[PDB]
């Protein structure tokens, strides 16, 4: 379950 | 002499219903009532947001202020008969409400203890149709996080840029952004409105003037003023989340696509909700299976001429997007099986949705 | 060859929705599907009650039977497009459902494991309009107990006497009884129908033939048959609960009385809900107060010429009665402050309500 | 909180 490339946190 | 007013039930009902929303500590369950200069003001607060209503007084009245239990006062007024006149006065530590041969004596707390916002400072101001604010919020509200430790994601970004107002919401798995023209040249500003503030703003949208302050936002709608604290934190930049070159474009009818995902979802894993998409020339196949080894398969005609691809999604996140689009045809913009997809109305770029896939 | 049928969605939807109600153990979450002699039968059960629907098959079919997950099958059929044709066949340990380019493979359990009622034995039978059964149940359902250790009070008494059918419900604090003529000479019988059986019966009433068995009750409505187990126990005799000589009669408009109790209730104790009635010549005063020492007072014109009396009630129980009466004027029949009150429609004796007072 | 004269139980 990958995340969106939120910086930080993904 | 102390506060006294007499008002028709139907002039009080809707203001009371609205201020009774944003209401914990005893005085925070009360409304502040203030009579001055031919106007009754009613205020409700939870210490972070506030709703004020003004009601013109056309019958004789006496100035003053008190606080009274909000839900009780509203329920009393709502429960009186249509057309009733409601007389209010203060008697010691109580508020006496009279109408017909009905009498109610409510406990008060002093107006002087009621909270107030003391350092308000406005920085940008503009007006827009209520329906535009409602579209902006409805386009993105469902993608806000819920009780995320990253507090700033639990709200909604409001951003002014050029002549447009924009909302953004994300929870880390999906993102929604919507932009609308408002016909005024605006300074660039970005603020985060907390979840409960977004909800309250929606309750008011039944034109709108908005003021964005240093630490608060204020909305003026008719004889109501709503104020909310803003959230601290660095909200993510949606421009960096949108896929960079999503070359593979699929177009499909929104109803047929939504109905197919909804049927496939029935036989998806109840916890993980994964469905598999297989894209091929002018065709989409959706498959779902569950731990019971049940299987759903949907085949749809679509417009697509790219490479064949298989990609997995949480079907609930896909359906959330299709339900928020109000369009005849939907465009899905794809890159590969491990990169996010962008979804939009085929005939409008006002809103865009980004959903991360699940690994197969 | 195994079970196979093809049916229009709209011939399947409402039967499926209805049988999917009374559904724990895995096979109890399935519907039994049986094809025989031009008819598809669908059955749902929770081991104590059962709902069967029959659907005429106008397209070719093959006889057989299986059990399939009920909610999934219903949701699949509901989610297919209007006008869809639905083809069903068995493939190993699965049921294959096809419509258009949609395919669903559901897990089955063998029909031979599905429960059946084996000792049915009918003892009284009669027919009555659905609207009459609905009135009988709606008149008394709210007075059934909820999870009382006295299990027999959690259901509803159904009693035949003369040419009338009667329902009775009580929870020890209040009682409801309703009797309606059904135009047939009936044997005297009394049975207790469990709460969930009453609820299911109501779901069917959208004429009715009823059979009361030794240990079960059965209702036939159109192409549906509902069966419920009966409850053991001695239900109380409402004739012994009605006040014997409630000499003091008060009559009032139902709307005004209900609206006054509803307003007074706002300032009653949230736990005990007590209100005080003061009856005097052609007048009723209702008062409520709470631990905050707030106070409500309502004064109403009524018809009353008895002695003055003060009596306390749980306002929720009073409002429950007034809401169940569908009448212009209400009669309250009183004895003293520590004895129950009888409430009825001033213009009809079909139903009667008995409410115990609270001590002042 | 007296009960109706249910036998037994009141
Ligand atoms: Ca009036
Ligand atoms: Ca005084
Ligand atoms: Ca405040
Ligand atoms: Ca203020
Ligand atoms: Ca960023
Ligand atoms: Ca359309
Ligand atoms: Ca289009
Ligand atoms: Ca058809
Ligand atoms: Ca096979
Ligand atoms: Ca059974
Ligand atoms: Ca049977
Ligand atoms: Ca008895
Ligand atoms: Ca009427
Ligand atoms: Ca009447
Ligand atoms: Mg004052
Ligand atoms: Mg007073
Ligand atoms: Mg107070
Ligand atoms: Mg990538
Ligand atoms: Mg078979
Ligand atoms: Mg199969
Ligand atoms: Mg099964
Ligand atoms: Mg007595
Ligand atoms: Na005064
Ligand atoms: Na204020
Ligand atoms: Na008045
Ligand atoms: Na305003
Ligand atoms: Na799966
Ligand atoms: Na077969
Ligand atoms: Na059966
Ligand atoms: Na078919
Ligand atoms: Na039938
Ligand atoms: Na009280």
């Amino acid at each position: 379950v990958p995340t969106l490339p939120l910086v930080p946190x993904g | 002499g102390r506060m006294k007013f007499t008002v028709e039930r139907e002039h009080l009902l809707k203001p009371l219903q609205q201020v009774s929303g944003p209401l914990t500590l005893p005085i925070l369950g009360n409304l502040l009532l203030q009579v001055a200069d031919g106007t009754l003001s009613l205020t409700g607060t939870d210490l972070e947001m506030e709703m004020v209503a003004r009601v013109a007084l056309v019958q004789p009245h006496e100035p003053g202020a008190t606080t009274v239990p909000a839900r009780k006062f509203f329920d009393i007024c709502r429960g009186l008969p249509e057309g009733a006149e409601i007389a209010v006065q203060l008697e010691g530590e109580r508020m006496l409400v009279r109408s017909g041969r009905s009498r109610f004596s409510l406990s008060t707390l002093p107006a002087a203890d009621f909270p107030n916002l003391d350092d308000w400072q406005s920085e940008v101001e503009f007006t827009l149709p209520q329906a535009t604010m409602k579209r902006l919020i409805e386009a993105t509200q469902f993608s806000m996080a819920h009780q995320d430790v990253r507090y700033y994601l639990n709200g909604m970004l409001f951003e002014t840029e050029g002549e447009e107002l924009r909302t953004v919401a994300t929870d880390g798995h999906r993102l929604a952004v919507c932009s609308m023209p408002i016909g005024q040249s605006l300074p660039s500003h970005s603020v985060i409105v907390p979840r409960k503030g977004v909800i309250e703003l929606m309750r008011m949208l039944d034109p709108l003037r908005v003021q964005i302050g240093s630490n608060n936002i204020r909305a003026h709608v008719g004889d109501f003023i709503f104020t909310s604290k803003l959230v601290d934190g660095r909200f993510p930049d949606y421009r960096r989340v949108l896929p960079k070159n999503p070359d593979k474009h699929l177009e499909a009818g929104c109803d047929l696509l939504k109905q197919a995902f909804a049927r496939a979802a029935i036989l998806s894993n109840e916890k993980f909700r994964g469905v598999r998409l297989y894209v091929s020339e002018n065709q989409l196949k959706i498959t779902a299976n569950n731990p019971e080894q049940e299987e759903a398969e949907e085949i749809l005609d679509v417009t697509y001429s790219g490479a064949e691809m298989e990609i997995g999604f949480n079907v609930s996140y896909v359906l959330d997007v299709l339900n928020a689009l109000k369009c005849e045809n939907v465009r899905m913009m794809l890159t590969d099986s491990v990169s996010s997809v962008q979804i939009e109305d085929a005939a409008s770029q006002s809103a865009a949705y980004v959903v991360m896939p699940m690994r197969l």
